[PDB]
RNA sequence: UGCCAGCCACCGCGGUCAUACGAUUAACCCAAAUUAAUAGAUCCACGGCGUAAAGAGUGUUUAAGAAAAAAAAUCACAAU
RNA sequence: UUCGCCAGAGUACUACUCGCAACUGCCUAAAACUCAAAGGACUUGGCGGUGCUUCACAUCCACCUAGAGGAGCCUGUUCUA
RNA sequence: GAACAAUAGUAAGCACAAUCAUAGCACAUAAAAACGUUAGGUCAAGGUGUAGCUUAUGGGUUGGAAAGAAAUGGGCUACA
């Protein structure tokens, strides 16, 4: 039983967000890919700091923006530019958001060495694509 | 969810001019055949499972059908049928049934099918058994089994389908070369890791090249020249014809029979209408479907195991 | 396996579809066959339209072949039928005018003899009764039986010889002395239908 | 209830069912068959077909008068205001 | 005729003493006992023992009697075909009565009453 | 502390995370008494007897009782 | 309407008594002690060297092929060190 | 808690099935395969609840290990 990545059917009442009710075994066919970079084709070099890299940005905005994070977070590389783009739940009010843009965008543009962009989509609550 | 139904509809088309506006077509002539070149433009997701792209369409498509309100304001239910929990399935078998009694005090394989059960359900939009689709086709023989009155024959063609059959080898004309002002015919073989291109010339000396050498020295293996052989022995034409062939891939045999379908295949503009169907039943045309298997990891040879022990 | 059930055998013989006018019920039948839009096999590459091809000398060419040796195989039964072949026209010249109207100069119906006359008549099968095994007698069906005869003109002769003796020599020998069916082949043959003969009374055994 | 069985022989449910849920029912019973749940019983024979046809028109015409005469009261009603 | 029941069981009011112990109730079942597969005996022994005999006088050549083997393998088809005909035969049922299936639904139409 | 030391009227608790042991901390309830022990009062059946404990291997009579009217007809035949 | 019988389970168709053509017998028939049960019927499972039907499609049997167990070596366990 | 000439079952969900991939079909293979079961595997991938260690069950440097009486699992190469 292949317990990889997987959200376990509960009495039935359980919410679950479009991304982990779709398991391995279908990305590329209906879910897609949470990051995009160049770094996997075949003549390309340094995945590896780009995963790193994505990792970190993961735990980082989990982390810089408590409670409100609504799904996983979606990285793209263009151009050695970074776009973050990020579903957010409205908890805060708005003015600690740009706060935290801001704050993000800068500290991160001069830790990773090359221009940040930032997008917060705000949403109600979290979507439910199944149960409920 | 009526509501949902109108208003998706009216976004549905004010969107539409917002695609046509930007993608900078006239909004009139505008198809679901261009809608669709239009998403597939504008969001391009690589994806293998095709309902899970993007799409915009008319509601009707995306939603599905609802079962309207059964019972007026006072309660009371529109249809007398109401209380069999299914009215659309009796309904059909109330008129259906009627429609018989007519017949009867009345009355003193064009690729045509029943509808499948899913079909039934469609059109009634209405959940069904088995068991009750079945009653319903087994009425339906009791109908065609009678006197067929004019609104009895549409009654049925409701209930009717037809399908399409088609079976023959697909016919190249010749073709006439140039040079000569001589008749040839090309064919392409593909067997296993191996394709095979053969140019057959309707007046021969018998000559047969294989990627510029003779075919005896192309194949010094006795069964290969016999698989060879075998288009041409089939149809008598074993002087007749002159071949040149490019082949490349895989192994001799592998090649031997790439050059059998090809030749087989380029011998049909040659032989008369009747003989394909011949050379069809001899399977010189059909490809080979079969090829290597991938291993499978844990395993040996995709079949064979690790040997397996009982302690 | 890559065939469905959907794909029917093809059905190799020209002689069916050169002469099809005479024939009613085959007349029907094919046209059945080509109208049911019936998908066909793609004809092996050992079956050929050949004149020269015969089956039997086909199944026996592989149960010969070890691994993947075609080339091999055919290249010994060749050398098979060839060997019989000489060995018969030298016993021809080195005889008298009666016995040139006897010998038979084709290894083909040479071996077809050489196979009839060695498949046995009935065969044991073992039946697990209160513990022991029985032997016991069972009528055989065709295929088996040829298949019995092939599977021991091949183990015979690969079992048996001198290791200087090539097995396309060894195999004409067992051959022509089957043919005459003074050869171990139908010794073995023999001790068949003598281990039968014991044990006949539990023929009543068996139950099918 | 034109018929107060099911053709397994047994008491068909919707007798159980509506006398269970405060429905009032009015049947043909027959002499097999078993009255007592049934709040207006008429004894009579369910199997001829000029039976079934009698009992069937029968409650066809009573629901046609109610229904007829219920229009007439309300158009009287109207009038009356 | 059906055997008298009267007095036979054991039971408070009779005054006899009892006749039939049933094992299970004497009551008629809704279905029907499934059809009973019959078995096989050893096929086509006959021509198997004559063609011993002929083996055993002629000192086991074949060429001897090919009459005895001909019937043998005569019997062998026989056998064969007998089995796939009988094995496409379930249309049999009891020729003359109907298939289990049939009497069961059947049987389902008109059950037998225990209760009320 | 770790099936050890121990506890319980019944069911039970202790084998490494014990609200059952020993000791704390809060509570509970009785209270010039409180628990433990042992005797009582109380406690079966005017209920049962196919499978649960219980219709005796069988009949007749004594003793003792209970009582409207009908209550000896025949072997479908194998008591002794 | 009567009579006969039953007051937890063992202990116990037992120990002692009484009577009997029995003298390893029959009948009548306890207590110490031990336990918190002992019993009857049922319910789903699981199981069955029960019975019946239908299968196994590399699969039990019959059958086909190629190997393991023997030899050298590689490499992993288990033991001794 | 079923019987379809139907006898108390209805039910969205997750499984199977369906579709995807193996570059067109088809089949085949791949994948998938719930709920539970085996207190099955792994505190040495990592992370943690409970416990222990803290001039050491912590952290470093230098060497040293992996010998065969056998017994056995799987392979490789043979016996021509
Ligand atoms: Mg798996
Ligand atoms: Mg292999
Ligand atoms: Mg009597
Ligand atoms: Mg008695
Ligand atoms: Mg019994
Ligand atoms: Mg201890
Ligand atoms: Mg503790
Ligand atoms: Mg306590
Ligand atoms: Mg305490
Ligand atoms: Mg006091
Ligand atoms: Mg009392
Ligand atoms: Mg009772
Ligand atoms: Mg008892
Ligand atoms: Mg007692
Ligand atoms: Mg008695
Ligand atoms: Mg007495
Ligand atoms: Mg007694
Ligand atoms: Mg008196
Ligand atoms: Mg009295
Ligand atoms: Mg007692
Ligand atoms: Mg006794
Ligand atoms: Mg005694
Ligand atoms: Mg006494
Ligand atoms: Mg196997
Ligand atoms: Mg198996
Ligand atoms: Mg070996
Ligand atoms: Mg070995
Ligand atoms: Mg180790
Ligand atoms: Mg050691
Ligand atoms: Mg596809
Ligand atoms: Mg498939
Ligand atoms: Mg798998
Ligand atoms: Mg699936
Ligand atoms: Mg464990
Ligand atoms: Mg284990
Ligand atoms: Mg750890
Ligand atoms: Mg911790
Ligand atoms: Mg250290
Ligand atoms: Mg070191
Ligand atoms: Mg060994
Ligand atoms: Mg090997």
């Amino acid at each position: 039983k292949n317990r990889a990545a997987r959200v376990r059917v509960s009495k039935g009442d359980k919410p679950v967000t479009y991304e982990e009710a779709h398991a391995p075994h279908y990305i590329a066919h209906r879910k897609g890919w949470l990051s995009l970079h160049t770094g996997n084709l075949d003549g390309e070099d340094h995945a590896a700091e780009r995963t790193v890299e994505d990792v970190f940005l993961r735990k980082f905005m989990l982390g810089t923006f408590p409670g409100c994070l609504a799904d996983q977070l979606v990285l793209k590389r263009r151009a050695n530019q970074l776009e973050i783009c990020a579903l957010v739940l409205r908890q805060l009010p708005p003015h600690k958001f740009y706060f935290l843009v801001g704050y993000s965008e800068t500290l991160l543009s001069h830790f990773y060495k090359c221009p940040v962009h930032l997008h917060l989509q705000t949403v109600p609550s979290k979507v439910v694509y199944k149960y409920i | 969810t009526v509501d949902f139904i109108k208003k998706q509809i009216e976004e549905f088309n004010i969107g539409k001019r917002h695609l046509a506006n930007m993608m900078g077509e006239d909004p009139e002539t505008f198809t679901q055949e261009d809608i669709d070149r239009a998403i597939a433009y504008l969001f391009p997701s690589g994806l293998f499972e095709k309902r899970a792209r993007p799409i915009m369409k008319h509601p009707e498509e995306i939603f599905p059908k609802q079962r309207a309100i059964q019972w007026g304001e006072d309660g009371r239910p529109f249809h007398f049928l109401f209380y069999t929990g299914k009215q659309s399935y009796y309904s059909l078998m109330h008129d259906t049934y009627g429609k018989l009694l007519d017949v009867e005090k009345h009355h003193n394989p064009i690729g045509s099918r029943w509808l499948i059960k899913e079909e039934l359900e469609e059109m009634l939009v209405e959940k069904l058994s088995d068991q009750d689709y079945a009653q319903f086709i087994r009425l339906l023989e009791r109908l065609s089994a009678l006197p067929c009155g004019a609104t009895e024959e549409d009654f049925v063609n409701r209930f009717r389908r037809s399908i399409p059959x088609x079976x023959x080898x697909x016919x190249x004309x010749x073709x006439x070369x140039x040079x000569x002002g001589m008749a040839f015919s090309r064919g392409e073989g593909k067997r296993k890791t191996a394709k095979a291109e053969v140019v057959v010339y309707g007046q021969g000396s018998g000559r047969i090249d294989v990627n510029g050498v003779d075919y005896l020295l192309y194949f010094p293996v006795t069964q290969d020249r016999e698989q060879l052989m075998f288009p041409l022995h089939f149809l008598d034409r074993l002087g007749k014809h002159d071949m040149t062939c490019a082949v490349s891939g895989g192994g001799r045999s592998a090649q031997a029979g790439a050059v059998r379908l090809a030749m087989a295949r380029a011998l049909c503009s040659f032989v008369t209408e009747d003989e394909v169907e011949w050379m069809r039943q001899a399977g010189l045309l059909t490809a080979d479907p079969r090829v290597r298997e991938r291993k499978k990891p844990g395993q040996e040879g995709a079949r064979r195991k690790f040997t397996w022990k009982k302690r | 396996s890559r065939y469905g059930p959907e794909y029917k055998d093809p059905q190799i013989d020209k002689e069916y579809y050169r002469k099809p006018l005479a024939e009613q019920t085959e007349e029907e039948k094919y046209e059945r066959d080509f109208k049911k839009t019936q998908l066909i096999k793609a004809a092996p590459a050992t079956k050929t339209s050949s004149v020269f091809e015969d089956p039997v000398i086909s199944k026996f060419t592989n149960m010969m072949m070890k691994g993947g040796n075609k080339v091999l195989a055919r290249s010994l039964m060749t050398q098979t039928l060839e060997a019989v072949k000489r060995k018969q026209f030298a016993k021809y010249h080195a005889a008298s005018a009666e016995e040139q109207a006897t010998i038979e100069r084709n290894p083909y119906t040479i071996f077809h003899q050489a196979l009839k006359n060695c498949e046995p008549v009935i065969g044991l099968v073992p039946i697990l009764k209160g513990g022991h095994f029985y032997q016991v007698p069972v009528p055989l069906a065709d295929r088996r039986r040829r298949f019995l005869a092939m599977k021991w003109m091949i183990a015979e002769c690969r079992e048996k010889k001198h290791r200087r003796v090539l097995m396309p020599e060894k195999l004409s020998q067992e051959l022509l002395e089957a043919f005459h069916n003074q050869g171990p082949v139908i010794k073995r043959k023999h001790d068949m239908h003598k281990m039968a003969e014991a044990n006949r009374a539990l023929a009543h055994y068996r139950w099918w | 209830f034109l018929h107060t069985l099911n053709n397994v022989f047994e008491p068909h449910v919707a007798v159980r069912d509506a006398a269970k849920m405060n429905i009032p029912t009015v049947g043909i019973v027959d002499t097999n068959c078993n009255p007592a749940l049934i709040t207006y019983p008429v004894p009579g024979n369910d199997d001829s077909p000029p039976a079934v046809r009698l009992f069937c028109r029968l409650f066809q015409v009573a629901i046609s008068r109610a229904k007829e005469k219920r229009r007439q009261v309300e158009a009287l009603y109207r009038l009356q205001g | 005729a059906t055997p008298s029941l009267r007095g036979r069981l054991a039971r408070l009011g009779n005054p006899r003493r009892p006749i039939l112990k049933p094992n299970k109730p004497l009551i008629l079942a809704n279905h029907v006992g499934e059809r009973r597969r019959e078995k096989g005996e050893a096929t086509c022994i006959t021509e198997m023992s004559v063609m011993m005999a002929c083996w055993k006088q002629n000192e086991f050549r074949d060429e001897a009697c090919r009459k005895e083997i001909q019937d043998f393998f005569d019997c062998a088809s026989r056998a064969e075909a007998a089995r796939k005909m009988r094995s496409i035969q379930e249309n049999l049922g009891e020729l003359g009565s109907l298939p289990p299936k049939k009497l069961n639904k059947l049987l389902h139409r008109f059950p037998n009453k225990p209760h009320v």
